[PDB]
């Protein structure tokens, strides 16, 4: 099951990867980028910094929060990188 | 479980492969079989098996005990098949059990530093970041008394790298306890009567705390100068260049501040370098070189003089070091505020261009680097024109590093400075230098490419007379053998047409315009993006009424080529159809706009987002040509004959033609689409109707009425699927419209997204609670208290669960509101429930 | 990608067993912390009494410890 | 008609103060300060030749500023300024002196918009050093940023490190001056989870605050609780104790009616208490708090500045053998009225910015200690309850150089052409207790002109012939003048019963001299009577010069809270002043005896008060409005017709189904506005056939109203407690008859600012008409109606347009922060429109063809919306 890290954002900026680029971490729209997207320091360290907050892959772009959820302050909950609760280290 | 086991975790692990009996065993047994079960669930375990491991490993390290645990660690850490993350992971487990051991790791910091301090020299910048982690958790954990009786021993140490190592590990003990810590240490380490290893060790500790703590050294500056500045006479050759090293780490850590800390060196440097040579003499200059930019100008004036005249003689040093440093030292004090332009002139770049600037030094990349950047920043402060006139003419030498050389410098310094300070003579200098090194280009350089376009664009229209000869040039190069070099002169030309433009050259303009239309057969893709590119800067630049070829001839040309594959060709082709539809469609039939939309259709779904982007645009712009009502009859046509896959691009279609044409021109064809009894044209109604009020924003609040009773069938309509998206539709409105006035028609709403509270379906409820939140957004968070309050306390646990998850979004999302709008609540037997202050009343 | 555990989580959020007595503290301790946030209702309500701002402030932080009185047993 | 559209211009900005903070904002020698006047943050220049106060700038930051610190890294000679507000967000700014702007450096986010109780913003803590900085709020969460810089000297922040605790609330934090060791925070705390479960109710009073130093391990990089020990007193508030090589590196906490100084490790608790004036006058229950304080540090001593809740400052100084204190001493320096803030520029001047009315800056003379007043310290030796003693006296160690004004705070305010000047003035009730006032305000920035009163005032109306005022000054906590001299004279012949034949000659001449001494009170403050004691009088006083035409002083405990001049039908022209009171009202938790409604008759040109009767009533008469030959008149819940009997007022007719309590009454026709304390508006028919009173329509909102002003004969314009001004509007042809209609929003907005004033008027003859509206913290503003639909596109686009290119300057969202309570509708910011001069040029050029403009026209319709005021 995948959840979100929802930890204390900080100073890094979430990326995300050439198959989702333009989409909102959250609600899954392409409408009306707004927010940059900041995440956990722990979800920036060593190899995973510049990832994708959904895959881990490559990041080529700057992840953002659609107008929708930046309205409703859905930029204030924490870090959204993506979680699997499943998955180890150094799986997939 | 037992989590799963790679080959290499079996030499570490292989002992919970084997089902003892667990009571057989002895005490240390067990707990090394414990301690080994712990590591493998946070090394291989799930996020929460990882959690609760390292939560039992850190509430049992004292029972453990500081002996078993880094026995089992060490070697899992420095395992060569050991990856970062997990790297990392031991490295978080050795700094939990070190805060919770304390001094229980004083007879083991030895050895574990001896284990794990190689990993301060790895390649991997996290490597040596865990490394001095793993050594100030260590220096915490243990005390300062017991890292310096561990770490001294090795202080005159008779091999060098072993002194390295020790000034690195005292260099971050001193980060982690505080350099006031180490202070009395160092003060009699530095002045070590009994061998100089030991003085070079201590100043070495100094240079590295000075390298790994950077401005957080200021407090303590002068202490580590006064502790370090007798070094810089010693008897030692090696200790007075140790000392040089570290008075210009000092200084470029303490940048800008701290010079007063320093004046006891000033004089000892200044003698220094009049009598020593070679790597002493270098350390020396590299401390004054650091030093200067921190004075004021008077006392920078002095002292850059003082040693002016050591440093112009060791501009011709054979030593490449040197000269590295020297390069360093002339940048950072010409940089430096008093250090006069004209002084610079007279004084330093005569030398300075005869011994640095040769085709020697563009042979390698460090050199090649130092020395572009030193000369820019000394065009920063002595004017363009003074230094580009003195390597003008280099660049037509044959060499063409140099000539790289010389031209990237060119390019940096007519960006960061411009043209006005240039006059006729060095101009003319300049084009033929441009133009012979564009001309004889063997590898394509992007710098000549660079170089052109800036030299030109910083000319502006002084580069009229010119034109002729260097868009000869660019049409020569397009129709070279090789398609790299069409690439890069159709670049040239996208970089320079506006300049262009404004020189009045529309004939040269319009020929370079027929070449590249010529050249849309191009069957290399990025060739063909870079014609595309062209090709749109000469549409801007001409206009539309005087382009050739003429837009009617233009545009069908372009309509087979959005079906390229190529992301560049793609967004190139789809930006110059998009200008030609926004500033040109008069050249260009119906039909052939809607042949354009119909490729155009499946540009939607892209993955870049930069190509989406072109082709909503150009969308937008063909709809508000060409109208309507057409368009919007394909789309509907294709909405009902056609699933999914290709739904969703016509529904974002049909939303660009109701943003750019005004929603009343589609909103009663798509909702009379919506009478049709098949269901599936519903719900592909509902959806494009979702998207379009999501796409439009504020411009739907003057639709909320006209599709209220749609909403109103819909959300009471037995397919709950048409429920969901009838509450995602209201979500959309209502967040679209926030602020504009809507909050009648958004409360008639709200009474048909209520009922569905109940609904079990997650995909349904969840559509419910969102198109609640964006109704809390527009009409506010007490109508929405209001219409919870009823529920709160109901006597059915259920409608308590069902209010009480509303109640939370809502208070989540309206906590300080709420407080003009909790209703009041009386006093009872045994509480108080008023709240007395609200009401005051003056 | 979804729960409710962080809104179980956030102080003044409630549930099918919140008691009338926690809701109405929640209710008043955010109107105590509002009223020393927003400067002018803070001004109405020492301009009301006779009191200053600190000691409006004070009076409303002492408040906060129980300021609806004992809660009950069952 | 359509809905109205309204455009929103402050005419004069908030004059009240919160928070003063002073430093090198220049990065010169020169000393500024910058001020939070609420959603305004300004910057001052007070110069030391003229000793006069300049305003440098002004910035709305539309959010509501909670807390304000300066701090600057080790080696800078710039102060920057970091915010903490209702944004949910933390900001540092640097002021730019080049462009006279505030320059955003970061802004980091950490949770949800607005006052909330669990989001940091309410606090703000700094190390001394620089290197980082808590901001807290009141329960649970604390939030820690490292600062930093990097190769060019530029500010650098870190991500934020965690340090909640569950069930924790936080009174106060203030960063430890431990040199540059771990930076310590230390708070006072307080831990709740015992007393939400203890049903019988004693661990809440076994509950006791904490003071707890949280470390910030920079190596490590967390922060842990450290050190915490509970405390005998409670405190309100912490003062940093300058340390490493500067002091011993304490914090003196301040509590009821002592000061402690605390340290970790093995200092001892140094208590001593407040010294508190002899023969006080205030009520002998009641404890002492200091309100504020400052820290001033020299090369060779530093000292502080304590005032009390009655304006004396005490020069506080602590005594250090070894590197423990030996004691705390203090002394008497000066009174100065009530300040939320205090500064000690190194000039030499102290900077006071009172909680309420005028702010002030003073000349440090001299420091106090080469006179012969008593020093008071924690060493000297007190048995029992005894708590030392000192007299007030005028000012010895300040003399003032410059008072700024300020309105804040506005009860009441009437636009009229009282002094036949054509253009109308503003009369404006300001001012709290003695240093109450009226002030008249005319256009040309307004100039004004104070008048002082004696209590509160709370209402004022004004009488059509003599064109004369008739206040009523009201006050909690306050003794009669009767109630003041009996006291006096009281406790002076008590102070000779006590004590011995010895001398009478001695203490009966001192009591004498003690009745002969009259601090005023407009500078020392009046005596605090106690709960439930009110203070009340009524004042007929001249509008163009400041005579007391007359004055009536009510008895104890009663409190004058609506006022009317009117006429009756049943008597001729004769002129009446109604005013309502009421007797032994207690606040908190309310109740009340009663009240009386006074009948008087005006006589002597509107110059005399003459006593006619005076009629009891069961609950406060809180509203009168004259209507039609008789008055109406609001007791509690009830709404009364009431006809003037010549022994008492007769109830004539009566509605007794309002929700709770009747705050205003306003009529128009047959149709009365009742307002209700916390349910908004009721229409009320009056049928004259039937006599009867019937309720026929409301709102659907509730809405804590504070003033109203009705539009037409359908429209209702009204403001509430909470900064947001509203208009409703009955739906077309609402009979009068039928039971029930609900009234229509047509307008919200959050103003910012609680408003207590509201009037449609035209404050230029020649000019349209608009609603003006005061606040608490003396803002005035108008509301303007748009003429032509294209007009207001224009302005919403460039309202649109400012909101994402200007965005407010402490994170807040513009659109959110008009949206605080209500969603805006149908009003438009010009206060953010007219931002569009303090953008950079670009930005002005690209959004001034986003609209096809130039930027000159631009400003030009900006401004000839403020020229033309309608
Ligand atoms: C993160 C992902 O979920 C990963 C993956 C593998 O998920 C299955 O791939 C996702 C990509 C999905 C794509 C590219 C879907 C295509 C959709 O196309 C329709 C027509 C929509 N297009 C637009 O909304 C287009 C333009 C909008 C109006 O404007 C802008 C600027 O975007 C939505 C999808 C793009 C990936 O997300
Ligand atoms: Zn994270
Ligand atoms: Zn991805
Ligand atoms: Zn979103």
């Amino acid at each position: 099951d995948l959840i979100f890290c929802r930890k204390q954002a900080g100073v890094a900026i979430g990326r995300l990867c050439e198959k989702c680029d333009g989409k909102c971490v959250i609600c899954d729209s392409y409408v009306r980028p707004c927010t940059l997207v900041r995440i956990c320091d722990e979800c920036n360290y060593g190899s995973y910094q510049g990832r994708c907050v959904i895959c881990g892959g490559p990041g080529v772009s700057d992840a953002y929060y659609c107008k929708e959820c930046t309205i409703q302050e859905k930029d204030r909950d924490g870090c959204p990188k993506i979680v699997n609760l499943g998955s180890s280290k150094t799986d997939l | 479980n037992l989590p799963f086991l790679k080959p290499d975790d079996i030499q570490y692990f292989d002992k919970l492969l084997v089902d003892v009996d667990e009571s057989t065993l002895s005490p240390e047994e067990q707990k090394e079989r414990k301690i080994m079960k712990l590591l493998l669930k946070i090394k291989n375990g799930t996020p929460p098996m990882r959690k609760a491991a390292l939560r039992q490993i850190t509430d049992k390290a004292r029972e453990f005990g500081a002996g078993p645990l880094f026995n089992q660690i060490l070697p899992l850490l420095m395992s060569p098949t050991l990856e970062d993350q997990e790297r990392h992971l031991l490295v978080k487990v050795i700094d939990r059990i070190l805060y919770k051991l304390d001094d229980l790791v004083r007879p083991y910091v030895h050895k574990i530093l001896v284990v794990i301090e190689p990993l301060l020299i790895d390649e991997d910048y996290y490597a040596r970041v865990e490394g001095r982690e793993i050594i100030s958790n260590l220096a915490k954990a243990a005390g300062l008394a017991t890292m310096i009786s561990t770490m001294r021993p090795d202080i005159d140490n008779m091999d060098e790298y072993v002194r390295n190592t020790t000034a690195r590990a005292f260099a971050v003990v001193a980060s982690a306890l505080g350099i006031p810590s180490l202070l009395p240490f160092l003060k009699a380490v530095c002045k070590s009567k009994k061998s100089w290893q030991a003085r070079h060790t201590g100043i070495k500790i100094v240079q590295q705390i000075a390298i790994l703590m950077g401005c957080a050294i200021l407090p303590h500056l002068r202490s580590l100068v006064e502790i370090i500045e007798h070094g810089l006479v010693d008897e030692q050759q090696k200790v007075r260049t140790i000392s040089a090293l570290a008075i210009a780490a000092l200084a470029e850590a303490a940048t800008p501040y701290g010079i007063e800390s320093f004046d006891s060196v000033l004089k000892p440097l200044w003698k220094g370098i009049r009598q020593h040579r070679g790597k002493g003499l270098a350390a020396f200059l590299k401390a004054i070189g650091y030093l200067i930019p921190l004075m004021d100008a008077e006392y920078a004036n002095y002292y850059t003089r003082e040693v002016m005249l050591i440093l112009i003689r060791e501009f011709q040093s054979p030593d490449e070091e040197m000269k590295k440093i020297v390069l360093k030292v002339v940048k950072q004090c010409c940089g430096t505020d008093g250090v006069e332009a004209n002084y610079i002139k007279t004084e330093i770049l005569p030398p300075f261009f005869k011994h640095f600037w040769q085709h020697r030094m563009a042979l390698d990349r460090r050199n090649y680097r130092q020395l572009v950047d030193t000369t820019v920043e000394l065009a920063n402060k002595v004017g363009a024109a003074e230094i580009i006139s003195r390597i003008v003419d280099d660049l037509k030498d044959e060499a063409e590093q140099y000539r790289k050389m010389v031209m990237e410098t060119i390019e940096k310094i007519m960006g960061n400075l411009g043209a006005a300070d240039i006059d006729h003579k060095l101009e003319e200098q300049l084009i033929d230098g441009i133009l012979y090194a564009f001309q004889e280009q063997t590898t394509e350089d992007s710098v000549m490419l660079n170089g052109f376009g800036t030299v030109v664009n910083a000319l502006g229209k002084r580069v009229k007379p010119y034109l002729p000869q260097i868009c000869g040039t660019v049409l020569w190069r397009l129709n070279n053998k090789s398609a790299k070099v069409r690439q890069q002169a159709a670049d040239l030309i996208s970089r320079t047409a506006v300049v262009m433009k404004t020189c009045q050259e529309e004939k040269l303009m319009g020929h370079l315009g027929v070449v590249l239309y010529e050249y849309l057969g191009e069957e290399y893709p990025e060739v063909l993006g870079s014609i595309l590119g062209a090709l749109k800067a000469i549409v801007n630049v001409i206009g539309m009424h005087k382009m050739t070829p003429p837009i009617k001839d233009l545009l069908p040309r372009l309509t087979p080529i959005l079906k390229n594959r190529h992301e560049k060709v793609q967004e190139n082709c789809i930006d110059l159809v998009g200008r030609i539809a926004d500033r040109g469609a008069e050249y260009v039939s119906a039909r052939e706009w809607m042949r354009i939309c119909f490729e155009l259709l499946e540009l939607l779904k892209a993955h870049k987002k930069a190509i989406r982007r072109a082709t909503v645009n150009t969308f937008g712009y063909i709809a508000k040509a060409i109208g309507p009502h057409d368009v919007l009859a394909t789309l509907l046509n294709n909405l009902k004959v056609q699933e999914r896959q290709n739904r969703v691009c016509t529904t974002v279609a049909i939303a660009i033609v109701a943003e750019t044409c005004s929603p009343f021109t589609v909103l009663p064809a798509l909702m009379n689409e919506y009478r049709v009894p098949e269901l599936n044209v519903q719900n592909g109604v509902l959806k494009s109707l979702s998207f379009l009020f999501e796409y439009i924003g504020e411009m739907g609040k003057d639709y909320i009425y006209a599709v209220t009773p749609l909403l109103e069938d819909a959300l009471m309509d037995r397919d709950l699927v048409h429920r969901q998206t009838a509450s995602a539709v209201v979500q959309h409105m209502s967040l679209g419209v926030y602020g504009f006035g809507c909050e009648d028609s958004l409360n008639h709403l709200l009474n048909y997204v209520w009922p569905n509270v109940f609904e079990t379906s997650p995909h349904v409820i969840q559509a419910v609670m969102g198109a609640l939140e964006g109704l809390r957004v527009a009409i506010g968070p007490c109508r929405m208290l209001q219409y919870c309050l009823q529920g709160l306390f109901h006597p059915a646990r259920k409608v308590r669960d069902v209010y009480w998850k509303i109640y939370n979004s809502i208070y989540i999302g309206s906590q300080d509101a709420l407080i003009a709008h909790y209703p009041r609540i009386y006093n009872d037997d045994k509480n108080t429930y008023i709240r007395y202050e609200l009401d005051y009343i003056l | 990608s979804q729960l409710e555990h962080l809104q179980s989580k956030y102080i003044g959020t409630g549930h099918a067993d919140t008691t009338k007595w926690e809701w109405l503290v929640n209710q008043h301790r955010d109107s105590y912390c509002s009223y020393m946030g927003h400067f002018d209702l803070l001004n109405y309500f020492a301009i009301a009494e006779n009191e200053s701002k600190a000691r409006v402030r004070f009076n409303l932080m002492e408040k906060m410890l129980q300021p609806c009185g004992p809660p009950a047993d069952k | 008609r359509r809905h109205m559209f309204l455009y929103n211009l402050t005419l004069q900005r908030a004059t009240g103060i919160s928070f003063a903070i002073h430093g090198n904002f220049s990065g010169t020698k020169q000393q500024e300060i910058v001020v939070s006047r609420g959603k305004i943050l300004e910057l001052l220049r007070p110069d030391p030749n003229t000793g006069k106060v300049h305003t440098l700038l002004t910035v709305e930051v539309f959010g509501v500023i909670r807390s304000l610190m300066a701090f600057r890294l080790t080696g800078g000679t710039k102060d920057y300024i970091v915010v903490g507000s209702d944004s949910g967000r933390i900001v540092i700014l640097e002021y730019q002196p080049s462009k006279n702007m505030f320059e955003k450096i970061h802004q980091e986010t950490f949770g949800k918009s607005g006052c909330r109780r669990i989001v940091p913003g309410q606090f703000l803590a700094v190390d001394p050093k620089g290197r980082a900085v808590m901001i807290s709020a009141i329960e649970k969460q604390k939030l820690v940023y490292i600062l930093n810089r990097d190769a060019a000297a530029r500010l650098t922040i870190s991500s934020p490190l965690e340090a909640h605790k569950a069930n924790t609330l936080v009174y106060h934090v203030v960063g430890v001056d431990v040199g540059f060791e771990n930076p310590m925070f230390a708070c006072l705390e307080m831990d709740y989870e015992e007393a939400d479960n203890d049903p019988t109710g004693e661990a809440a009073a076994n509950t006791q605050q904490t003071l707890t130093f949280y470390e910030l391990d920079l190596g490590l990089n967390h922060v842990v609780r450290k050190y915490s020990e509970p405390l005998e007193e409670h405190g309100n508030f912490l003062i940093t104790v300058p340390g490493g090589s500067d002091g011993p590196s304490g914090v003196l906490i301040c509590s009821e009616n002592y000061i402690t100084y605390k340290n970790f490790g093995d200092q001892p608790d140094i208590r001593c208490p407040i010294p508190r004036r002899r023969n006080d006058l205030d009520d002998p229950e009641r404890g002492m708090i200091f309100v504020c304080s400052a820290t001033h540090k020299t090369k060779s001593m530093f000292f502080f500045l304590a005032q009390t809740e009655q304006g004396d400052i005490f020069k506080i100084t602590l005594e250090t053998d070894e590197d423990m204190v030996t004691e705390i001493r203090l002394k008497y320096f000066d009174t100065v009225p009530v300040a939320a803030a205090m500064c000690v520029l190194k000039t030499g001047f102290l900077f006071v910015a009172s909680e309420f009315g005028n702010h002030y800056l003073y000349q440090i003379a001299h420091l106090g200690d080469d006179d012969e007043e008593p020093e008071f310290s924690s060493a000297m030796p007190l048995e029992e309850g005894d708590t030392f003693f000192f007299q007030p006296r005028p000012l010895k160690n300040l003399v003032l150089v410059d008072e700024l004004d300020s309105l804040s705070p506005i009860l009441f305010c009437q636009i009229a052409d009282l002094a036949n000047e054509d253009t109308p003035q503003l009369y404006v009730a300001c001012g709290r207790g003695p240093r109450s006032s009226l002030r008249v305000l005319r256009h040309g920035v307004f100039n004004q002109v104070a008048f002082p009163l004696q209590y509160t005032p709370r209402k004022f109306v004004i009488h059509p012939e003599s064109n004369n005022l008739i206040i009523i000054e009201t006050d909690h906590n306050a003794y009669t003048e009767a109630t003041k001299a009996q006291r006096k004279q009281q406790m002076a012949e008590e102070m000779v019963e006590a004590a011995g034949e010895d001398e009478r000659e001695l203490a009966a001449e001192m009591a004498a001299a003690f009745l002969n001494e009259n601090l005023p009170e407009s500078i020392f403050g009046a005596p605090k009577a106690g709960n439930g004691q009110w203070a009340s009088v009524i004042r007929v006083m001249n509008p163009i010069q400041g005579n007391t035409l007359d004055l009536v002083q009510l008895e104890q405990n009663e409190a004058a809270f609506s006022v009317a001049v009117c006429r009756f039908s049943n008597t001729g022209e004769d002129w009446y002043v109604l005013v309502g009171v009421a007797k032994d009202l207690i606040l908190n938790p309310r109740s009340v005896a009663g009240g009386f409604v006074y009948t008087y008759k005006l006589v002597n040109n509107g110059e005399k008060l003459e006593f006619l009767h005076k009629t009891p009533v069961e609950e406060v008469p809180a509203a009168i409005a004259p209507f039609q030959g008789r008055v109406l008149i609001g007791v509690g819940k009830l709404l009364r017709v009431y006809d003037l009997g010549k022994k008492k007022l007769l109830r004539k007719c009566e509605n007794k189904h309002i929700a709770n309590y009747i705050s205003g009454i306003q009529t128009i026709g047959h149709r009365v506005i009742v307002s209700d304390v916390q349910e908004s508006f009721i229409w009320v028919r009056y049928k004259r056939n039937e006599n009867q009173l019937i309720i026929f329509a409301d709102d659907t909102y509730p809405r804590w109203v504070t003033t109203a002003s009705l539009l037409d004969y359908d429209t209702v314009a009204g403001a509430d407690k909470f900064g947001n001004i509203c208009v409703v509007r009955l739906p077309p042809n609402t009979n009068d008859e039928v039971d029930s209609q609900k009234a229509e929003v047509i307008m919200n907005y959050h103003v910012g600012e609680t408003v207590l004033s509201l009037q449609k008027t035209t404050l230029i003859p020649g000019g349209s008409e608009s609603l003006v509206y005061t606040t608490l913290s003396g803002g005035i503003g108008i509301l303007v109606p748009f003429t032509s639909h294209e007009d207001h596109d224009f302005f919403q686009h460039v309202e649109m347009h400012l909101r994402s290119e200007h965005p407010p300057l402490c994170g807040r969202d513009h659109l959110s922060f008009r949206s605080y309570y209500f969603p805006v509708k149908n009003v438009i910011d010009g206060d953010l429109c007219e931002q569009f001069n303090s953008m950079e040029p670009n930005k002005q050029k690209n959004v001034s063809e986003e609209l096809d403009r130039t930027p000159p026209e631009v400003s030009k319709k900006l401004e000839d919306i403020r020229t033309r005021y309608a």
